């Protein structure tokens, strides 16, 4: 029952690696949404 | 029987210096003391240093200042304090807070237009309000709670002041914006300040709505009288016409009163409007019911030129049967059986502001009386019997001009101090409560209560000072056999601000070779002001009002070595929004809320006195305090 | 700006900490001036009226005022390049007087309206050069581009979900206007699932003081050892008693020491070594 | 314009010349400028107790309190001004001598009246402290105190302060009206039978100054 707590998951796995390729294409874009932070709402703005 | 005790703050803090009072009773010669702190559970050794020796020349009192590093959910984390007095080891577990300090955000204006720039500074200080260099994360959210900009600057060598700025795009949603900042070492603790974004234009005059009374008496025939004062920004009086309306509020819902709409002229920059009780009652469909609700006035002044227009509003006008309110929030909930119990009556107006000069008394004792001071606190004192039965007290306002029906009453219940093994040994601390001011001296009274069979054993009291959640000072008060009352000349400095506590206890052997500890705490309020001083007046010690474009000297009287940040804003801006400003009073209000003490004083027992004052007692004899494992104070259970 | 300023000061001393000074107000006024009041924004080509209030705060001297609206190619009023649109009104003492002005914005952008006025006989004057934003004919709106779910593990199979995003058609966008596109990424985490452990509140007996011989000592040390190991991984020491753990560690260490007094060169030392007991010692240790 | 060696002067004209053996004795230091006008904000202390301090109020009176031993030997006190910016040579000092309260037939029965001395103002209330001092053998006999009020040379008021056996300190809620102006005295005494069937009377008086303003 103790080990059952250590190997406990909690149902999660937020390892998302989203990339954005807009016509502004002069460099690159990559934002990672890992656990802890996760909920962190990452945003990008383009005047075009 | 050498008794080694230890006292630490009820809740420890990270990246901050927390004091730790070491002691040794009935000890001979010197004694090597080694203080150590480990994580819980297990052993990781967060701090092993800090060792001292208790010299008989200091009455065997130690003093070790330690600091808990970082080296980083939902469940609180604890630490294990371990003090080894030569060979005998005494340890105690204490709760830890992730709060590293406070953050104050300041914006130049209160409202901004789409296209302008927002200038905001972030003040970084610790629990002692002293500047500190840390890493701060600052975000800016829109009305719909969506971050748009995030920075990560450091107040390192910046003297705890982080100047920042952000340009508001033309294309953006209007409403209430928020700026959220937090230390990198504590993401859970976030500070925020709001600034409104709206397409506006600075008016040329302000409008004030002041009701004759800061409340409304339901049985008042005259009705709610309101005065409409309107004057230009430059001071000159305003001539125009105002449109005033009323309404009732209920928690969050408002009910407008169309039949109360008035159109009064504004001559000499003043206006007079009255809300007859007739219309008020007709607004609903049981006068005693409206009791508790609030009234709000909404005025709208328009110049005789029809060029400018201003909308004012007064909200929160209480509807009560009594012009006063009584609170026992500053009175200890525990009395000493057969000893003078002090009652700190806190009389306040229906709005919340303290009431000055309002006589009060107890249920009985028609002769007993006491007026209220400038702080809103009255001084009462009653004699209790040696009965272990709860003491019920009902305080009644006795202000003339009114009737026994218009008076406000409140009742509390105090519990006797449970003594160790029913030995009937008590300790009372009576304080001459007056508006304490940094520089004066306080006469701390120590009243002992025990049979003479063991009174000769008591020779000293161990008192500690609580301030902003830390141990300010701790000493000893000598006592000779046969003395029931001894005074402690406690000088008040600029540190005691705002409020400071004072716990005092004594330990001895009696009854039947059993160790006993008796304590008593007291909470005193000191005048709320700046730790130092900062004044800004006109350099010109003469002359009148300046002229647009003209220069003027600006004298600034502050503390030496201190950095001062300035900002000037047109008063017209505050006419549209005066909320979310930065005031010294709002700072102390936050500091007080972060206090670890949850009792005006005293406790159920000796282990309760310390805990209810934000402290932890642990000895080699076994006498310890109640385990605290909850961050916040007790959920205010009315 | 002819008004009252409010100066706020904040001192940050490393000795006296932070301190917010009391706001200091400075009144800046003039016996005679103009309060040109312009709306926040005016629509291009739309004819609107702007107010120009002339204040006179002299004791008992009504002022003979001459007010003029300077010409500007950006606006269309009675005042032209060769014609001056100037009135000559009079203002009573300790009062004000509004002066109408019809204008028509011609070009967008932060334009400039300027009015001047001087009094006869008295040598006083005051001009005001404020600026008002001139916006074309359009209305705020926030059309939704698209709203889809991102999950490679589920959507698109493969392992690298791709997503085509059409631009905003806005077939009805007023020419010569800017427009920003905002991308929002949000994690939709779903926790849960953890079958509770032992109440522990009614389990205060495993703290048995180890004693006896070789095996008798182990049977008494078993409960205490596994108890602490369980309370540590369940952090239930709060509901059990934090100050009780120290009393447990001592009993565990005490059981370890007593077990050393039965360590043969390899129960009773007089007895032959046991295979199971030795194997169990390793398990607990 | 006075030519003196110290910018201040100390007077014990407002301090009782008699102390209660083993009881807190109050010292009303009266600091004044060389001309005669009271000196505002001037710290003072006693010969010993380097830690003890007290500033002077607007009236020119400082609040001091010391603990005495159960010795029937005269108490000598030397008060020393402790205003900074100056030196121990520019300070003004004064010494007085207080005598123990002779108890009837040397029964060692005393009574002390400690008053929270602040600028009293007509309308406020004063906490009059009654501190008893006698063996428990006869303490149960005392059940009330008889206090009298002196004002402008006449008896303003007189009442009784109840006391239960075992109480060494009882407070008297004395409301201050517009009659107490300027200064009013307060004498308190108790009478009982003890020692050897001998009648004994013990008293203690105190002089308090009320704000000087129009009635
Ligand atoms: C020393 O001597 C003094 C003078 O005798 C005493 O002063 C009086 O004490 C009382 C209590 O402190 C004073 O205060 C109050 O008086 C008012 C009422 O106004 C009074 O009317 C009184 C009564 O006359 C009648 O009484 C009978 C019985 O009830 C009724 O049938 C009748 O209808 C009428 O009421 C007068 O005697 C009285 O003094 C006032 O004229 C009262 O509301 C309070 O409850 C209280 O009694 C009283 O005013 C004093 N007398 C004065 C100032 O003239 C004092 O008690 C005593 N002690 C010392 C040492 O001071
Ligand atoms: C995207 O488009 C939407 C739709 O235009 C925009 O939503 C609108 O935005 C503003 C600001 O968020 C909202 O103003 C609020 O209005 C609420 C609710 O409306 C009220 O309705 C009740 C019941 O009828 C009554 O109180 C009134 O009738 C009132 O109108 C109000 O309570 C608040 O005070 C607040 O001002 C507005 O509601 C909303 N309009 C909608 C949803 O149709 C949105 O701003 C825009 N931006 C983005 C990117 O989301
Ligand atoms: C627990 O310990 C603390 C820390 O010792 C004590 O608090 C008080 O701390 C101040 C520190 O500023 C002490 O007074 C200071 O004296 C220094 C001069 O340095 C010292 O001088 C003395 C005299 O020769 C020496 O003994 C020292 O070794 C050193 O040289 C001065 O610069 C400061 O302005 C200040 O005056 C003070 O000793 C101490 N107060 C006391 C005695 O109680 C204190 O013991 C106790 N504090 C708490 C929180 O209870
Ligand atoms: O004795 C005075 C006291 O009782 C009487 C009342 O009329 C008041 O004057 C006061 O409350």
């Amino acid at each position: 029952l103790a080990q059952y707590q250590k190997d406990a998951p909690d149902h999660q796995e937020l390892n998302l690696d989203v990339s954005l390729q807009l016509p502004s294409r002069s460099s690159k874009i990559t934002h990672r949404i890992h656990w802890e932070s996760a909920s962190l709402l990452r945003s990008e703005e383009t005047k075009e | 029987s050498p008794m080694y005790s230890i006292i630490t703050p009820n809740i420890l803090r990270l990246e901050s210096e927390e004091t730790m009072v070491l002691e040794a009773h009935d000890a001979q010669g010197d004694v090597p003391v080694t203080v150590t702190v480990h994580d819980f559970p297990g052993k990781k050794l967060v701090l092993s240093s800090e060792k001292t020796v208790l010299t008989p020349a200091t009455n065997h009192m130690g003093n070790v200042t330690f600091t808990i590093p970082a080296n980083r959910k939902g469940r609180n984390k604890f630490v294990t304090v371990q003090a080894t007095f030569g060979t005998q080891v005494v340890e105690k577990v204490v709760l830890v807070s992730l709060q590293s300090g406070y953050l104050f955000i300041q914006t130049d204006k209160t409202i901004y237009t789409p296209g302008s720039t927002v200038l905001y500074r972030i003040f970084t200080v610790n629990h002692k309000l002293l500047p500190v260099g840390r890493t701060v994360m600052v975000n800016i959210e829109n009305p719909e709670g969506i971050p748009v900009k995030q920075d990560s600057l450091s107040s390192q060598n910046q003297l705890g002041v982080l100047p920042l700025s952000w340009d508001i795009p033309e294309l953006v949603n209007m409403g209430q914006w928020k700026i959220r900042a937090y230390y990198e070492n504590s993401p859970q603790q976030v500070f925020s300040t709001e600034f409104e974004v709206k397409e506006y234009v600075l008016p040329s005059f302000e409008v004030i709505v002041e009701p004759t009374e800061k409340f409304y008496y339901i049985y008042n025939e005259k009705g709610l009288e309101v005065t409409i004062t309107a004057r230009f920004l430059y001071g000159k009086k305003v001539e125009g016409t105002a449109f005033v309306i009323f309404g009732i509020q209920d928690g969050e819902q408002r009910i407008s009163l169309p039949e109360s709409l008035k159109r009064i002229p504004i001559e000499d920059g003043s206006g007079e409007v009255v809300l007859s009780r007739k219309v008020l009652l007709d607004g609903v469909q049981r006068a005693e019911d409206l009791v508790g609700k609030s009234l709000y006035v909404s005025a709208t002044v328009i110049l005789h030129s029809g060029s400018d227009m201003v909308q004012a509003e007064r909200s929160g006008i209480p509807i009560v049967t009594s012009p006063y309110q009584i609170h026992f929030t500053k009175t200890p909930k525990y009395f000493k059986p057969g000893m003078p119990f002090d009652l700190m009556v806190f009389v306040t107006n229906p709005d919340g502001s303290p009431a000055y000069r309002v006589p009060v008394a107890v249920q009985g004792e028609d002769t007993v009386q006491s007026l209220t001071q400038g702080d809103g606190v009255a001084k009462l004192s009653i004699n209790t019997h040696p009965s272990q039965k709860p003491l019920s007290i009902t305080v009644r306002t006795k202000k003339q001009e009114l009737s026994e029906a218009e008076q406000a009453t409140r009742t509390m219940q105090a519990l006797p101090y449970s003594t160790v093994g029913n030995s009937n040994n008590y300790l009372h601390l009576s304080v001459l409560r007056t508006e304490l001011r940094p520089g004066e001296t306080l006469n701390v009274n120590f009243l002992l209560r025990m049979d003479r069979a063991h009174e000769a054993k008591i020779r000293y009291y161990t008192y500690l000072i609580m301030n902003k959640g830390r141990l300010l000072k701790a000493g000893r008060q000598v006592r000779e056999p046969g003395q029931d009352l001894v005074v402690l000349p406690l000088s008040i400095t600029t540190d005691f601000i705002p409020s400071f506590r004072l716990v005092a206890y004594y330990t001895l052997i009696g009854a039947s070779g059993q160790r006993e500890v008796v304590a008593d705490s007291v909470w005193v309020d000191v005048k709320d002001s700046c730790v130092g001083s900062l004044v800004v007046k006109s350099g010109q010690s003469e002359d009148r009002q300046p002229v647009p474009g003209q220069q003027m000297t600006l004298k600034i009287e502050g503390d030496h070595g201190a950095r001062v940040v300035l900002v000037a804003v047109d008063k017209g801006v505050f006419v549209l929004n005066k909320k979310n400003k930065l005031t010294q009073s709002k700072i102390w209000d936050v500091v007080e809320k972060a206090d670890i003490g949850c009792t005006p004083g005293s406790g159920k027992d000796y282990a309760g006195v310390f805990s209810d004052a934000g402290l932890t007692f642990t000895s080699s004899s076994g006498q310890q305090t109640a385990q605290r494992a909850e961050l916040q104070c007790p959920q205010p259970a009315a | 700006s002819i008004t009252t300023w409010e100066i706020l000061a904040v001192s940050m001393s490393d000795k006296k900490g932070i301190c917010v000074a009391d706001p200091f107000e400075v009144t800046v006024m003039q016996d005679f001036f103009i309060d040109l009041r312009l709306p926040y924004s005016v629509v291009r080509n739309e004819q609107v009226e702007i107010r120009a209030v002339l204040y006179n705060y002299r004791q008992n001297q009504e002022l003979k005022v001459r007010v003029e609206l300077l010409h500007n190619p950006a606006f269309c009023s009675l005042a032209t390049t060769k014609r001056r649109h100037q009135q000559t009104v009079t203002i009573p003492p300790k009062s004000s007087l509004s002066v109408p002005y019809v204008i028509v914005p011609l070009k967008t952008g932060l334009q400039e309206v300027e009015v001047k006025a001087a009094v006869y006989h008295h040598f006083i004057s005051d001009g005001v050069r404020k600026s008002l934003k001139v916006v074309p004919e359009g209305i705020r709106m926030n059309k939704t581009v698209a709203v889809r779910t991102l999950d490679p593990e589920r959507l698109g199979r493969e392992g690298v979900q791709k997503e085509d995003i059409p631009p905003a058609d806005l077939s009805d966008q007023v020419p010569d206007t800017e427009s920003e596109t905002r991308i929002l990424l949000q994690g939709t985490p779903v926790a849960q699932m953890t079958e509770d452990a032992v109440d522990a509140e009614r389990l205060k007996h495993l703290i048995v003081t180890p004693s006896g011989c070789g095996e008798q000592n182990m049977i008494g040390m078993t409960p205490t050892v596994i108890a602490v190991h369980y309370l540590d991984e369940t952090e239930q020491w709060e509901k059990f008693g934090l100050e009780k753990r120290q009393g447990a560690l001592e009993l565990i260490k005490k059981g370890y020491t007593q077990q050393l007094a039965f360590r043969q060169p390899s129960a009773f030392v007089k007895r032959a070594p046991s295979t199971w007991l030795t194997a169990y010692v390793v398990k607990v240790f």
